[PDB]
RNA sequence: CCAUUAAUGA
RNA sequence: GCCCGGAUAGCUCAGCUGUAGAGCAUCAGACUUAAAAUCUGAGGGUCCAGGGUUCAAGUCCCUGUUCGGGCGCCA
RNA sequence: GCUUCCGUAGUGCAGCGGCUAGCACGUUAGGCUCAUAAUCUAAAGGUCCUUGGUUCGAAACCAUCCGGGGGCACCA
RNA sequence: GUCUACGGCCAUACCACCCUGAACGCGCCCGAUCUCGUCUGAUCUCGGAAGCUAAGCAGGGUCGGGCCUGGUUAGUACUUGGAUGGGAGACCGCCUGGGAAUACCGGGUGCUGUAGGCUU
RNA sequence: GUGCCAGGUGGGGAGUUUGACUGGGGCGGUACACCUGUCAAACGGUAACGCAGGUGUCCUAAGGCGAGCUCAGGGAGGACAGAAACCUCCCGUGGAGCAGAAGGGCAAAAGCUCGCUUGAUCUUGAUUUUCAGUACGAAUACAGACCGUGAAAGCGGGGCCUCACGAUCCUUCUGACCUUUUGGGUUUUAAGCAGGAGGUGUCAGAAAAGUUACCACAGGGAUAACUGGCUUGUGGCGGCCAAGCGUUCAUAGCGACGUCGCUUUUUGAUCCUUCGAUGUCGGCUCUUCCUAUCAUUGUGAAGCAGAAUUCACCAAGCGUUGGAU
RNA sequence: AAGCAUCGCGAAGGCCCGCGGCGGGUGUUGACGCGAUGUGAUUUCUGCCCAGUGCUCUGAAUGUCAAAGUGAAGAAAUUCAAUGAAGCGCGGGUAAACGGCGGGAGUAACUAUGACUCUCUUAAGGUAGCCAAAUGCCUCGUCAUCUAAUUAGUGACGCGCAU
RNA sequence: CGAAAGACUAAUCGAACCAUCUAGUAGCUGGUUCCCUCCGAAGUUUCCCUCAGGAUAGCUGGCGCUCUCGCACACGCAGUUUUAUCCGGUAAAGCGAAUGAUUAGAGGUCUUGGGGCCGAAACGAUCUCAACCUAUUCUCAAACUUUAAAUGGGUAAGAAGCCCGGCUCGCUGGCGUGAGCCGGGCGUGGAAUGGAGUGCCUAGUGGGCCACUUUUGGUAAGCAGAACUGGCGCUGCGGGAUGA
RNA sequence: GGCCCGUCUCGCCCGCCGCGCCGGGGAGGUGGAGCACGAGCGCACGUGUUAGGACCCGAAAGAUGGUGAACUAUGCCUGGGC
RNA sequence: ACCCACCCGACCCGUCUUGAAACACGGACCAAGGAGUCUAACACGUGCGCGAGUCGGGGGCUCGCACGAAAGCCGCCGUGG
């Protein structure tokens, strides 16, 4: 699909429609010192083989893409996640498709 | 098994009749509806938002909520073992007035008028309804002529 | 080892054994589902119905006096 | 340093 | 999920900012009396596509598509 | 049975929906040679299996039928 | 009787052809400076009035097509309930109650609301 | 070399798994989560491995307004230009198009082309749909704000409507001058509340390869391999008609194109009895029964001159052999 | 089973046992030895292929690469960066290791086939031999013979499902 | 341990024997002990690695409560009918109506083309078929339909209903609407039959089968699978000779 | 209708030992197993659901610790026989 | 109530099952034993005492225990549920 990098939409902190800077959300590092991560580390340390399941029945072909909407106006700097439906092609600023053109 | 879709088998139900397609007429948009009005439901294929489910097509309930351009109605659905008074929000175009109450209201008005009449007179007038009575025995006359003799027709093969 | 899938054979008999009922119709039905602005403002009307009690009681007393004068003219 | 072959009778 | 590479003429391979070269093949020319062989010429390059430093990039780097290899596994 | 493949001169075949159905092995010339062997090219060469249908136009796309042929059919 | 503007029901209103329109209308029509938009004042918009019922529109007509409503089709097809009815079956007959649709043959061809005109 | 960690290898060895539906089970398919038309018997509901299908996508516009036009097709014309290139007139109820499968819906639209946009934004509830009236997904009116569009009425909080999707726990990101971080104060960190995402396609969601003819156990005729039972497609057998074969001549003997029946001596189809067992094929021996008669007895018809041979009836009394493989 | 042919090992070794130890078997042993394999006397022969799975050789010419250690930031927990062993990747050998040995096109004066040449997946494409075998569905293959009669037997042919 | 058969290892070997954990587990078979009385089923919805089983609704039993009274004086409820009011798209019928199939004549150079015949050719005479038109004619459609039943499905048949007078509103607002509170006046609301409403626990069941009518797949089946209703299961008795 | 707690929206007012990133209050949505002049506690009996051997009898199994080479399998020592 | 005779009826009980007299399974006969128990957590209903309270757990005081390892009592009468 195609989304632009700017979006005049609602902001939670201001309470009005302001232009937000649009980019794509990605996962972060697990940081190794979370509660469930340290619980899994201690439950895995020692004998016993492996204590928690490894999921190996992948059936989806794509992901729900998430836009990271960041406000443009200073002194607010508000960020917000916005999920769109499942698509396997995705781009920003991607070729506005030019209605009234020869397709060859 | 079948499918569990919302419009499964609505080819003739949620469709428009013959030579009555096109623009929905405007008096249908501008009927008025109050609370407690007895209202039947008939789905229309043109207007598609606010459409009721096909298990309410032909059912009749009472109005509990009147919104801006829709009407809430308490209908009766028999869910296999019991009748449930359940509330559905149906848009205006899928909604007519039920005239089953109008004859009752005119009969109540006629009974109130015929009760105010002949009250100071002292006479007792029957106000209830009564079914089809025996046909009040009479004379069947003829002006001299005899009844026409009917005859069973002789058989002949058509094809 | 196949089996029977679906039927509705004895079900209507089972349903009509215990007497399929009309729903419990009560006077003063609930207001769950009514639009919130109209519920809000009927709540304001029921809140401010206590204002004007002396006018209502005085006009009911004058209505009693009017019915007394009417029944005096009738009798 | 590499170089293969020239259809039968007259 | 990370890292390391590749994608070129109809086909197979080299080629680091100052007309992308060779081999197989096609069509011709040349040597020999003639043929096979040998030599030469011509055609054919979406360099997988796009963007960016630069005056010029395929070559330097990212974004989408494949061909791989090595790691690691919590719903 | 099921999945199929092919029906095109006497023969092996080919054919991008718009060709004069390429062309070779046979049959018949003819050029050439001292006469012969091979030729480098021409003539008399087609029941596109059959029927029906769409398209302007069918071997080429679809449906049935008719002939030659390949493979699967497991435990008690 | 009739028209204009806005309509309700949405062909008894539509479609093909012919005839008639006095007055108020409604339009055809005359131009592009202003507002406006096009390749073109053809459409849209603007400024008007020399002609006109030619056209739209209104009314009427067609042994008109269609549409609406009835008879025939026909108590026919079908169908609720019943039988130790028939028949090898297929199906059919009866009791009991309801009850169609073609072809075919008749009638009709818009009513009405609001506001303002014309026939003073 | 020993002691302790870290990395590779590791069926030498250990534990465990090897889905479900299924006209028995494997193979073949998904009828396992969904959607349309039919089945479906004119409310709804309704099954099979019933039929035709479709889905796990796509869209910065194909979402949301406003404006202008009419689409497919046909006729008539016009240089190249013909049946299809482009221009114009007329007819044109939708016979085109609306992303897809199908159904419904739509004509100054819901279609095409333009102009502006991001209601595809944030936050409480209520309701419908499968339903147990529980979720999830989808949808329906509203409520509070902030907006877009238009001159305004209004419309819009995704796709013209019916599908395009996912619990607990864990992780990641975002938000509050938010709470805790256990003696008190600061800071890093961590834990909390809410929203979104990383997925469970066996789709209300284990983390999972085979073989056993060396096998074992608890059961099942809920379920097969034999026989018996219903049916007879198929196998075999017998009629009806009669275009023709027979030198002429349908029927001496045959008989196409069609059609009506019998049998369980063949294979199919079902699973009704049997899995706390009914010994599973042939051959040898032996007895009885049926006639759908090969021969013998008695007959009728021949394309019966005699011989030989075909058709048909009464008829199972008596016979139906020895061997190579 | 003898014969044949491989593999490892020169003793702080090869193969193996052991909960354990300067433990133990081979070993009162030393390559004509010990341990692990395949094939199965004599004769003759043992063809081609290292692409795959194995095994094995070296290599700062190196992609990945844990712990410990090194440097940088901070108040520190912590984070980052370089270095980064063996092994996997890359490169040779190895089939008396496991194993594998098919299709396509052109081409010979009757047809047919292909002595000859090129290419594919993936590395060559079944060599010498042998056979309807204990190995062939078709099949009771075809021919000769053994019989009066042979789905049996023997001898030949090879198109050999699948030597 | 095996000159190799998973052979032998005390009649025991694809992991000996004895004792213990251990009365291991089993959604799987079998059995389950006195009488009488009363009431009395289900093999169905949804979910589950669920298909021999559970959970959940349904069917069932018990315990009750709240009310009415054949003691001169009944509100409500139905596998019922009627009176009005809507819903359908099934049977039937139609395709001289649309979509799809499909038969044959007749009249018209719409309009070309192929085998064709008279002609160098001609829309010049004759007809032919592919696609053409006009009225006709024959047969159809579960996934066609203008129509369109019978059987059905909801509603209303009153006191929780009408008719008045007045307050409140922060909704809407040219005045006005709409909704909610008060006060007052009027009772047999069609046929027949019922005494009704309601709250806890709660076992068993979740393998069904047959028959009139409709109907799917199959040549058909004592075949497989559906819809309404009734039976067997759970039920004896008279008849069908026997017998779900 | 009203009140309590959590969360959201619109706005204003009051108080001080420390005038603050203080504390409290209003109106209207919504969630709670709440309040709204109590009804529980203790014992006993019946039924139902469980954990335990769990109505009774039943496996193929797994683990721990021991006993056997008087049969048989093989190696060694010492005798016998053909 | 013991035996015999006649008429009509009358297949062998339990279980799995849609269906059993079954050519489905267990079953010669008889006597004895033999299978829904006990603890804890709950839920509902019922009986009793007290009542915004209720209960004494545990412990202590009285009798040397025949009856008893009973009963009675507690500024512990409420620490605590
Ligand atoms: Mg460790
Ligand atoms: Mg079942
Ligand atoms: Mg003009
Ligand atoms: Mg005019
Ligand atoms: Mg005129
Ligand atoms: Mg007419
Ligand atoms: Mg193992
Ligand atoms: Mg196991
Ligand atoms: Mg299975
Ligand atoms: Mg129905
Ligand atoms: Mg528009
Ligand atoms: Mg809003
Ligand atoms: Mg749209
Ligand atoms: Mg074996
Ligand atoms: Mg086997
Ligand atoms: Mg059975
Ligand atoms: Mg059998
Ligand atoms: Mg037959
Ligand atoms: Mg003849
Ligand atoms: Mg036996
Ligand atoms: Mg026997
Ligand atoms: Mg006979
Ligand atoms: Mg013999
Ligand atoms: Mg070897
Ligand atoms: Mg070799
Ligand atoms: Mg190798
Ligand atoms: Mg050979
Ligand atoms: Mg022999
Ligand atoms: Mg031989
Ligand atoms: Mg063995
Ligand atoms: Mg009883
Ligand atoms: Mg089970
Ligand atoms: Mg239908
Ligand atoms: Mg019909
Ligand atoms: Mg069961
Ligand atoms: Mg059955
Ligand atoms: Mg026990
Ligand atoms: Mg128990
Ligand atoms: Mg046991
Ligand atoms: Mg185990
Ligand atoms: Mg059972
Ligand atoms: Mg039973
Ligand atoms: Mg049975
Ligand atoms: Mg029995
Ligand atoms: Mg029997
Ligand atoms: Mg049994
Ligand atoms: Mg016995
Ligand atoms: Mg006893
Ligand atoms: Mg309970
Ligand atoms: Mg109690
Ligand atoms: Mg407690
Ligand atoms: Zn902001």
């Amino acid at each position: 699909v195609n989304v632009p990098k700017t979006r005049r939409t609602f902001c939670k902190k201001c309470g009005k429609h302001q232009p937000h800077k649009v980019t794509q959300y990605k996962k972060g590092k697990d940081s190794l010192y979370a509660q469930g991560k340290r619980r899994y580390d201690r439950k895995q340390s020692g004998y016993g083989g492996q204590t928690k399941p490894i999921f190996r029945k992948k059936a989806k072909t794509t992901k729900k893409i998430v836009l990271r909407l960041e406000c443009v106006e200073p002194n607010c700097r508000s960020k917000r996640m916005l999920a769109i439906k499942r698509c396997k092609h995705f781009e920003l600023g991607g070729d506005k498709k030019r209605k009234g053109q020869v397709i060859q | 098994t079948n499918t569990k879709g919302k419009r499964r088998g609505t080819r003739y139900m949620f469709s428009r009749p013959f030579r009555k397609h096109g623009v929905v007429p405007l008096a249908t948009y501008m009927r008025i509806y109050k609370k407690g009005d007895i209202v039947d439901i008939k789905g229309m294929g043109t207007v598609q938002k606010g459409m009721p489910h096909k298990c309410y097509h032909g059912k009749t309930g009472r109005v509990y909520n009147v919104t801006q351009h829709a009407v809430g109605i308490v209908v009766n659905k028999q869910v296999k073992g019991k009748i449930l008074a359940k509330r559905i929000n149906v848009r205006i175009e899928h909604i007519k007035h039920s005239k089953s109450r109008d004859s009752f209201l005119k009969r109540v008005k006629e009974n109130d008028q015929k009760k105010k009449e002949a009250k100071e007179k002292g006479t007792w007038v029957q106000l209830k309804r009564q079914p089809a009575p025996p046909r009040e025995a009479h004379f069947v006359r003829t002006n001299g002529k005899e009844p026409e003799l009917l005859e069973p027709i002789p058989y002949e093969f058509m094809a | 080892a196949k089996s029977k899938n679906h039927t509705t054979h004895n079900q209507s008999r089972k349903w009509h054994r215990n007497g399929i009922k009309k729903p419990r119709s009560q006077r003063y039905e609930s207001l769950k589902g009514v639009d919130p602005k109209f519920l809000r403002n009927m709540r304001f009307a029921k809140k401010h119905n206590k204002k004007g009690l002396k006018k209502m009681q005085a006009n009911n007393a004058k209505a009693m006096a009017a019915r007394a004068e009417a029944i005096k003219a009738l009798v």
